[PDB]
């Protein structure tokens, strides 16, 4: 048990940390000119429907499994 | 010391100027507006960091600009 | 130019009984500040530390210890009463420094003897990215 | 008639008058302790200092530590008293030695109460602390060893 | 009484007997059908 | 300068026009909205009367049919409780044997399974327990029958049109004028000498004539069917002077100056009835009484209209000293221009006396047969103390609305306020140090105790056997309290409670109704906790009242509002210097205190009061005793209170306690909800709406008025009020299904 | 385990919400458009525009790490 | 506490202990060197963050460490 609590959670830690640098690296080392039109300029270019569908799958599984716990209580 | 920048799209209507607490910006001659008006910031060592200048101005985006900066006894609003 | 005025001392003060929200150590060993104003009039008037004072008939010499203070005390002598005021920043050599307002103008009023400090001939979208500024000491807004 | 006055007829210097802070018996009191001798030697001061708070410290260490019952050891808890002035007269050396250096004068205000000019007491030099350090610091352990030293029964060992 | 119904249409009054109707008519399906698991029917 | 009554005629005309224009009060939001903030401004200003105008008259008028609208709400609620004890409930049956029958005035429908919630609570009906005690209210009264309850109902409803109608009236056909509204010595004779005294002295006059004699029969063994009906004993007066022969001499007494020959059913005897658990009827007839005497003269003190009497604003400037200037000269002006500030004072004396009132009600129990309905008891103090604390926090708020948008040295100057204004320093400094002290030597020992307890040397320890810390004072008056019957007051029999002590112990029903409290190590630690909280609430509260115009960080704040987000990132960051933001704060450590406070109750009832006592005289505790050894650590308040008596709420799924059981995860989840609205910032969210907004306009489906995030104070303001709703809610169910499940 | 595998996937997809919500508006929004001269990490830009608490995307992160706690809970 | 009160408040209070503590006689004879101040924003953000963060690990590890060596079964 102790072992797999201590490996879990610094996974965890270390995925959060794995998306700030990502954020960090837009911030203060992204080019656009060098990247004009390639995969990642693409993906700053739809942001919104990235997030707008990852929006929709959370509250689509928070509804019903909250929803399905609280029938059966 | 904070540092406050203008911007030409500024309008001259002299709304950061009047919201300023610390007498920080004035107003000087210009001639790329109606009002043949601008905004300057010659006073910048007294510059708290309220932004209160930001919430009147009127264009968009912004014609005035506050970016804080390294702190000092004025800026921190010490006092003692 | 507008030659600036002096500092007068001797110019009374208002009638105030103390309070524990006046001058700290900083006005003893970095600076203070002074405002002086007119008064047609004695009369009473909220002080921006503690309580109420009363200004003295003829001219009024305060001393604080922040520019806000003074400033915000300068903005209520101005539009609830009609009164003139300037003031004056004190270092512990004993030199005084005409503060406000600077060139004899108040600054919402364009006056044709000033230039621009700080502004940029250009929209505010139109900064570089920070990848053009890193590992030189500028900044974007710098331009 | 009133009886809290701005301090020293100035109204607008942060504080008062009252009877607690300007009051002759107050005034005279405080002016006779050695924090406030500016005249005098700082060991001379600094040893009244050790003295008392080493006397003092004795007391609480020994009714109320682990020991206080085990009484092969219930009085000579005055080693912990010890230790406490050890500590704390380390900690006057470093805040003298960060405050302070010898070659600038010393911060004391020169006006007296009454518009007069003085000479800046000289406990707020790096000299002078350190000397008033020494003398609190072995005005301590001696007053440790003092009120040790009356062990004999009187109404509360 | 046309201010009155103007009044009845504003957000709140609307959705409380909207939903209030819609109770009512849940609330006696589930007294005629009561303890429903599956669709029962076809 | 004389008194009358003045009123204006039909000012405002009774139409619907305005309700179909929303926000027709405020010009702002009569506009019409173009973002979703509107809505939320709508609701939020809608009782801000003296925002939506500037005079004074039109503010007063709006406060009067208010309080009318207010009034008739409670009239209806009284009526849905009388109509329900009259009609869904069993409360004749709970009359006939009341230490077996557990009250009940709910039932629920048979639709989706609930009716589980039907329980047996006896006497041949199903239904919810109630805990508000009005069986016990309703039987000191001297109801015995439904028809009495049912006439009840329908004379409240009856009360509540009229309260409505007279509120409609005042506001649209006779509004009193300002003059009327700032009379204040007519109103404070009329509310001590009509309010007060004749309200007191009509009830001291039904105790008299029915809940004595009626509660006579009942506690004689009578069947409440039997008994005869109240007006038989005010026709006929031989059934009265069978149970008290005084009333046959009849009021010759009360003139001829014998009052002794009253000494019947006028008594003072102290203590309780040792047949139902409650105080002696005889001794609360003669209570109102005096009572009412000492109101009807108290409310002859201000003149009015005839020379005679006392004029406050001559009171107030004849006080002045050598200390405080010329003070209390100019305070009349003030409380009779400002509604905030009588707000203030008066919620604050109305919360302490709440906080009052739940002790005495513990401590000497009113009703017959409250004492030994344990649930009853617990539900009434801790309602009552939580009532109390948000009354006292609301103070604060208004005293803040003063200094922001009343407080004037210019035209109306106080020599106190200004002084106290001109030493705040000071004040906040010294009450600051305070409570860090308090905090060191209470919470510390606490930890210091814990900690000895883990390291095995309780010998170490502060506790009744290890390091002694009795309240001597405590101990000293309380004994004072028992010699006092004899001594000190030879007039009484047995002292004022039992809590004092003299060894007398009360029973009924085979359950411990009272007996003497023990002070110890305990007691002593929990109640220099109980001093730490509440100094801390006050220090969060006068900071904010003291520092609302103006400080060394902002000096123009009154410029800026009451409630306000911040004044910028600059000076370091300014985030909540708003008073509005201080009373917010002050909300959770009020919450803490009180929390604190009904722990400590609970506990210590249970543990050395409450029980069951055997025949030959064994008194058993509810549990064990075990508050002088385990209250003070902290793994004893974790260990034998919270995971020992939350079985009670964590077992009831299947039974008709399965209510609670479904409450508690609720609050628990409500709880946790809020913390998403505490800990973060509208920024991110309107930032996600952004994205959110795309989407719907992808289809021609997006709205109109604008969706926005929060606003700063608004978020706020939802996260305090879902933090005290789950907070509160948990130990509501904690509480309510523990103390029903045993008994 | 179906209803605790889809609370599981509830609380991944909401990190991931928010760390990636973080990350592509990390150089500019509509409610601040230039906010990449500004940095990874700053308080707010004022009370003006509504209110602009926590919007930076050091922000972003730091909301983030609630969720992963409640996750790998 | 960091988390839910911030920064403003804390500095008023910062003041007011300035006042008092340059006004009390023999501790007036020591001085500062920093003038003292309220955490920043970011900065208390981060600490709350951090506290929370600490107490979830240690009070889990705790209860499972001692649930399961108390039945070590
Ligand atoms: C128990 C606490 C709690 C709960 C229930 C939630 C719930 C939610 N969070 Mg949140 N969060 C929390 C704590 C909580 N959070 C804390 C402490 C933090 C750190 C500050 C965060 C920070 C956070 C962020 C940054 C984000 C969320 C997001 C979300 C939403 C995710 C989508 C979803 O699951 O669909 C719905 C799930 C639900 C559980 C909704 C439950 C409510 C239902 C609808 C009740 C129905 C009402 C019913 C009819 C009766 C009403 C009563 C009446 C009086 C009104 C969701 C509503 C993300 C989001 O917005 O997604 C788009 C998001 O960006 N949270
Ligand atoms: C992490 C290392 C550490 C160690 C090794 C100790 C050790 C000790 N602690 Mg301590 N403690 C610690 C951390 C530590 N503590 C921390 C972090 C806290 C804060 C929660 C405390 C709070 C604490 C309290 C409140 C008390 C102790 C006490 C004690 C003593 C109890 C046993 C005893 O009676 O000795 C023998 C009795 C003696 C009097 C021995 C005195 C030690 C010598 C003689 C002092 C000489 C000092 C010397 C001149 C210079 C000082 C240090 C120098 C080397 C820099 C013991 C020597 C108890 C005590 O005895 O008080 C003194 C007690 O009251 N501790
Ligand atoms: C190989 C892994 C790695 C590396 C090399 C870096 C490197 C860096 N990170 Mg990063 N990061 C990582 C993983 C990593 N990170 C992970 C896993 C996370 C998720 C938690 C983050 C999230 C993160 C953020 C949000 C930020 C950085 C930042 C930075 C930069 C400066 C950090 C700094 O010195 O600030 C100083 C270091 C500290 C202040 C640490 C002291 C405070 C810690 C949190 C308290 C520790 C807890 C306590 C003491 C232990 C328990 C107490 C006790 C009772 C047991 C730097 C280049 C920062 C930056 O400057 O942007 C570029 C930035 O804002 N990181
Ligand atoms: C996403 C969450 C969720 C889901 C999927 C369900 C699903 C269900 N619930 Mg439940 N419930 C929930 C949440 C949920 N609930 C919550 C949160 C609570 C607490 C408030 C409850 C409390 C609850 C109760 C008390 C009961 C249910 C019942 C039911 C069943 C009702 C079947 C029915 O109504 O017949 C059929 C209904 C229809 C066919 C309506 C459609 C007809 C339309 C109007 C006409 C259109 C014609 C074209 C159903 C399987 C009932 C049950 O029987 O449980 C077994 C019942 O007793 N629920
Ligand atoms: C604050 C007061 C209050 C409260 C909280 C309740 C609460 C309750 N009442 Mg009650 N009642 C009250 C006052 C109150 N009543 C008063 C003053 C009277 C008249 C003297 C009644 C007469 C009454 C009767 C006769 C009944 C209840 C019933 C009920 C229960 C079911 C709710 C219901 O009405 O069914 C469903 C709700 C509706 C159908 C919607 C109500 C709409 C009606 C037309 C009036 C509201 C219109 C409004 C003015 C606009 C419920 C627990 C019922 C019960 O106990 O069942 C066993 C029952 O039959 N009440
Ligand atoms: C003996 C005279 C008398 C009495 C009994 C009252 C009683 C009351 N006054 Mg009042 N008042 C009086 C004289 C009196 N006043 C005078 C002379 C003035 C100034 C000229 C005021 C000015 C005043 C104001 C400004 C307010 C009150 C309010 C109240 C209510 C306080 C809240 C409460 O405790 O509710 C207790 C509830 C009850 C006791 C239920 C029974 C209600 C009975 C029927 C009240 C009837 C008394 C009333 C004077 C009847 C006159 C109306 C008549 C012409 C038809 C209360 C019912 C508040 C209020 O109006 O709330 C609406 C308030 O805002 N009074
Ligand atoms: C405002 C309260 C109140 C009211 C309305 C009444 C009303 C009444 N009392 Mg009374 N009474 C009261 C308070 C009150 N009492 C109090 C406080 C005491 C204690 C001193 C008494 C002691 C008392 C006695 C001894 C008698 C009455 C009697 C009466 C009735 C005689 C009829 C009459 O002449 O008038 C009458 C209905 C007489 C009676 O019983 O008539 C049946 C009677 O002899 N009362
Ligand atoms: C005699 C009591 C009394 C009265 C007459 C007032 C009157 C007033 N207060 Mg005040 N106040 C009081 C007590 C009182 N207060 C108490 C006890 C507190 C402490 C909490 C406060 C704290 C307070 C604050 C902080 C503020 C006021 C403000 C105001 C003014 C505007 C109120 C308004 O319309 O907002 C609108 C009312 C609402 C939006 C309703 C809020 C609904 C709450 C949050 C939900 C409660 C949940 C419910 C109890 C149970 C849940 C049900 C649900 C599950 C369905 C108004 C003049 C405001 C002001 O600016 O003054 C000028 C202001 O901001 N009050
Ligand atoms: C200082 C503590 C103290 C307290 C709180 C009381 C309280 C009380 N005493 Mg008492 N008394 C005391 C000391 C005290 N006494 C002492 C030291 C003596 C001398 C041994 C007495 C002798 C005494 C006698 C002889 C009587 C009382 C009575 C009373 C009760 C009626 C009070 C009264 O007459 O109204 C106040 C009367 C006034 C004129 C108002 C004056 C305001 C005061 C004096 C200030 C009352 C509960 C009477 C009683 O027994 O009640 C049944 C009574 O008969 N006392
Ligand atoms: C072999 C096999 C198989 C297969 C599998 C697969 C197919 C796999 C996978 C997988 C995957 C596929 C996974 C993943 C994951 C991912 C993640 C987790 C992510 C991430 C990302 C991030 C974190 C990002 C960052 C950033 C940003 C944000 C921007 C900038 C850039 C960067 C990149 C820095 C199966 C099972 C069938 C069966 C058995 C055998
Ligand atoms: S906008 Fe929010 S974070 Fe920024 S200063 Fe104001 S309250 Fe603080």
């Amino acid at each position: 048990a102790a072992l797999y609590t201590h490996h879990q959670y610094i996974a965890g830690f270390i995925m959060t940390g794995a998306f700030a640098h990502g954020a960090i690296f837009f911030i203060r080392d992204y080019n656009p000119e060098q990247n004009a039109d390639n995969v990642l300029a693409r993906m700053l270019e739809h942001k919104e429907a990235i997030i707008s569908h990852l929006s929709w799958a959370s509250l689509f599984l928070g509804f019903h499994t909250l929803g399905l716990y609280v029938h059966n209580d | 010391s904070h540092s406050v920048k203008i911007y030409d799209t500024c309008i001259g209507c002299t709304q950061c100027v009047r919201a300023c607490p610390t007498d920080v910006l004035e107003m000087i001659p210009w001639g790329g507006c109606k009002a043949k008006q601008i905004a300057s910031a010659p006073r910048t060592e007294d510059c708290v960091g309220c932004k209160r200048c930001e919430s009147a101005c009127p264009t968009d985006f912004l014609s005035v600009r506050v970016y804080l900066w390294h702190e000092t006894t004025r800026s921190m609003g010490l006092a003692y | 130019g507008f030659t600036p005025p002096e500092l007068d001392p001797n110019t009374p003060s208002p009638i105030f009984g103390g309070s524990t929200g006046g001058l700290l150590r900083k006005a003893q060993v970095e600076e203070f500040y002074v405002i002086t104003w007119e008064s047609p009039k004695e009369q009473i008037f909220e002080m921006p530390t503690g309580g109420a004072a009363i200004m003295r008939e003829g001219p009024n010499l305060l001393k604080l210890a922040r520019k806000e203070q003074c400033l915000a005390l300068g903005t209520r002598l101005r539009s609830k009463y009609k009164i003139k005021y300037q003031f004056y920043r004190v270092f512990p050599s004993g030199e005084v420094q005409y503060l406000h307002p600077k060139d004899g103008v108040y600054p919402e009023k364009v006056n044709p003897g000033r230039q621009g400090v700080g502004v940029n001939f250009r929209s505010i979208g139109k900064n570089v990215s920070p990848i053009e500024v890193k590992f030189t000491g500028k900044q974007p807004y710098d331009l | 008639y009133q009886v809290v006055q701005p301090i020293n007829g100035d109204p607008f210097i942060g504080s008062l008058e009252t009877p607690v802070t300007s009051s002759p018996l107050v005034a005279w009191y405080l002016s006779n302790l050695p924090g406030y001798r500016t005249a005098v030697n700082p060991l001379l001061r600094g040893i009244e200092v050790g003295l008392a708070h080493g006397f003092l410290l004795v007391g609480p260490f020994v009714k109320a530590g682990p020991l206080r019952n085990t009484e092969i050891a219930g009085q000579a808890g005055s080693l912990a008293a010890g230790g406490l002035v050890v500590i704390l007269s380390i900690c006057l050396t470093i805040y003298g030695i960060s405050s302070f250096n010898e070659g600038d004068p010393s911060t004391a205000p020169s006006l007296t109460l009454t518009g007069r000019k003085k000479q800046p007491d000289q406990l707020q030099t790096a000299d002078g602390w350190a000397k008033f350090t020494g003398g609190f610091f072995f005005g301590g352990i001696s007053g440790v060893i003092w009120a040790f030293f009356l062990l004999y029964v009187l109404d509360l060992p | 009484m046309r201010d009155l119904k103007t009044y009845l249409s504003v957000a709140p009054v609307a959705s409380t007997l909207w939903f209030a109707a819609l109770a009512g008519l849940l609330i006696e399906i589930n007294r005629f059908f009561p303890d429903a698991l599956t669709f029962p029917f076809f | 300068p004389e008194v009358k009554i003045l009123v204006d005629r039909d000012p405002i005309k009774t139409s619907f026009e305005q309700w179909a224009k929303p926000g027709h009060f405020s010009r702002t939001i009569a506009k019409g909205p173009d973002t979703t903030t509107w809505i939320w401004n709508l609701h939020a200003d809608a009782h801000d009367f003296d925002s939506h105008t500037s005079d004074l008259e039109e503010i007063s008028r709006k406060v009067f049919s208010a309080h009318f609208g207010q009034l008739s709400i409670i009239f209806l609620w009284l009526s849905g409780m009388y109509f329900h004890g009259a009609r869904f409930s069993n409360y004749e049956a709970w009359l006939n044997d009341p230490t077996h029958i557990r009250p009940s005035a709910q039932v629920v429908w048979p639709i989706v399974g609930q009716e589980i919630l039907n329980g047996d609570v006896g006497g041949g009906f199903r239904g919810i327990q109630i805990t508000s005690g009005f069986f016990q209210i309703w039987r000191a009264s001297g109801i015995t029958s439904e028809l009495q309850l049912y006439c009840t109902a329908i004379g409240a409803l009856v009360f509540a049109a009229l309260m409505l109608f007279a509120g409609w009236f005042h506001y649209h056909k006779a509004a009193p004028k300002l003059v009327w509204f700032q009379d204040v010595e007519s109103m404070l004779n009329h509310h001590l000498a009509g309010l007060l005294g004749l309200g007191s002295l009509s009830w001291a006059g039904h105790q008299v004539h029915v809940s004595l004699p009626i509660n006579q029969f009942l506690n004689a063994g009578v069947d409440p069917k039997e008994i005869p009906l109240p007006h038989e004993f005010i026709l006929n007066r031989d059934l009265l002077a069978q149970l008290y022969p005084s009333f046959a001499e009849g009021a010759t007494p009360f003139f001829t100056l014998n009052w002794s020959k009253y000494a019947d059913f006028l008594t003072f005897r102290g203590g309780l009835d040792p047949l139902t658990g409650g105080l002696w009827l005889t001794d609360i007839a003669h209570h109102h009484l005096a009572i009412a005497i000492l109101f009807l003269i108290a409310g002859h003190m201000y003149r009015t209209n005839w020379g005679i009497g006392h004029g406050i604003k001559d009171i107030l400037e004849a006080h002045k000293g050598p200390f405080t200037g010329q003070g209390h000269k100019g305070l009349y002006e003030i409380l009779t221009t400002s509604w905030h500030a009588q707000l203030s004072i008066n919620l604050a004396m109305l919360g302490s006396l709440t906080i009052i009132v739940a002790h005495h009600m513990y401590a000497m129990p009113p009703y017959p047969y409250l004492a030994t309905d344990y649930g009853t008891q617990l539900s009434l103090f801790t309602h009552h103390m939580w009532i109390g604390g948000f009354l006292i926090v609301g103070a604060a708020a208004h005293a803040a609305i003063f200094m922001v948008r009343d407080y004037d040295p210019t035209t109306r100057y106080n020599d106190l306020l200004d002084r106290v204004l001109r030493h705040r320093d000071a004040i906040i400094s010294h009450l600051n140090w305070v409570c860090i002290f308090l905090g060191f030597h209470s919470f510390g020992l606490y930890i210091h105790n814990d900690t000895m307890s883990a390291l095995g040397r309780p010998q170490d320890m502060f506790s009744d056997t290890a390091i002694q810390l009795q309240p001597v004072f405590a101990q000293w008056i309380q004994n004072t309290h028992a010699l006092a019957p004899g001594t000190t007051a030879p007039g009484a029999t047995t002292s004022t409670s039992l809590t004092w002590g003299g060894g007398d112990l009360v029973s009924v029903g085979g359950k411990v109704a009272l007996l003497p409290i023990p002070l110890g190590t305990a007691d002593f630690l929990v109640h220099h906790i109980h001093a730490f909280t509440i100094h801390v609430t006050v220090l969060i509260l006068l900071k904010g009242v003291l520092f609302a115009r103006s400080s060394r960080l902002i000096p123009d704040k009154a410029n800026l509002g009451f409630r306000f987000p911040c004044d910028g990132p600059g000076r370091g960051g300014t985030c909540q210097v708003s008073a509005w933001d201080h009373v917010f704060l002050g909300l959770f450590w009020m919450y803490n205190a009180i929390s604190v406070v009904i722990f400590h109750f609970s506990w210590k009832m249970q543990s050395d009061v409450w029980g069951s006592i055997n025949d030959q005289g064994v008194v058993t505790h509810i549990t064990g005793g075990n508050f002088a050894q385990s209250s003070i650590t902290i793994n004893g308040w974790l260990r034998d209170f919270l995971w020992a008596q939350a079985s009670q709420v964590i077992q009831s799924y299947g039974s008709s306690l399965s209510a609670y059981g479904l409450f508690f995860l609720g609050a628990h989840f409500v709880w946790a909800f809020s913390l998403m609205f505490l800990f973060s910032g509208r920024g991110y969210w309107q930032e996600l709406i952004e994205s959110i907004v795309w989407a719907h306009n992808k289809l021609k489906v997006a709205p109109a008025t604008q969706p926005r995030a929060l606003s700063i104070v608004q978020g706020r303001a939802v996260g305090v009020t879902h933090y005290l709703l789950g907070g509160i809610a948990t130990t509501w169910a904690f509480f309510l299904a523990r103390i029903i499940a045993v008994g | 385990d179906f209803l605790v595998h889809h609370a599981i996937a509830l609380g991944l997809h909401t990190t991931t919400l928010i760390l990636v919500k973080g990350a592509l508006d990390a150089r500019g929004s509509k409610l601040m458009p230039d906010k990449k001269d500004f940095g990874y990490s700053f308080p707010c830009d004022g009370p003006g525009r509504g209110g602009t608490c926590d919007i930076s995307a050091w922000d972003a992160f730091y909301l983030a790490v609630f969720w992963m706690l409640n996750t790998i809970g | 506490m960091f988390l839910i009160s911030w920064r403003g408040y804390w500095q008023e209070l910062i003041e007011t202990l300035a006042w008092a503590h340059e006004r009390t006689p023999l501790a007036n004879l020591i001085r500062w060197r920093d003038k003292p101040v309220a955490l920043s924003i970011v900065q208390a953000r981060l600490v709350g963050l951090v506290h929370f963060s600490v107490g979830y690990i240690f009070t889990y590890a705790a209860f499972l460490i001692a649930s399961t060596s108390g039945k070590f079964g």
